[PDB]
């Protein structure tokens, strides 16, 4: 794929979303099946004895 | 949707600490007295009769 890039068949591209779906996203207008995108974040632990 | 699986705990809290003691009864049912020798002697002084 990195060869690709190289010949020009494939570019890095970094659009944005269409006005009329960004509007109706998971509910008003009784539009339906087009949910948002979630982030969060995950708190995970490490744990460090001591010898002597 | 992030939910309190994703957190870890940390150190629990200490809430109580639970001794475990007889309630000792010899303060009551004896009586005590010092002894300022390794040996110690105790006098019992008796009232008789003729008959003794």
């Amino acid at each position: 794929i990195k060869k690709q890039m190289e010949a020009g068949a494939l570019v890095e591209i970094a659009e944005g979303m269409a006005t009329s779906i960004a509007e109706l996203q998971e509910g008003f207008n009784g539009s339906t099946d087009n949910p948002w995108n979630e982030m969060g974040f995950r708190i995970d632990k490490q744990v460090i004895e001591a010898k002597s | 949707s992030t939910t309190t699986n994703s957190n870890s705990i940390g150190r629990p809290n200490l809430v109580a600490l639970t001794r475990a003691t007889t309630k000792l009864i010899y303060s009551d049912i004896v009586a005590t007295q010092r002894t300022n020798q390794p040996v110690a002697a105790f006098y019992g002084i008796k009232y008789l009769n003729p008959d003794n």
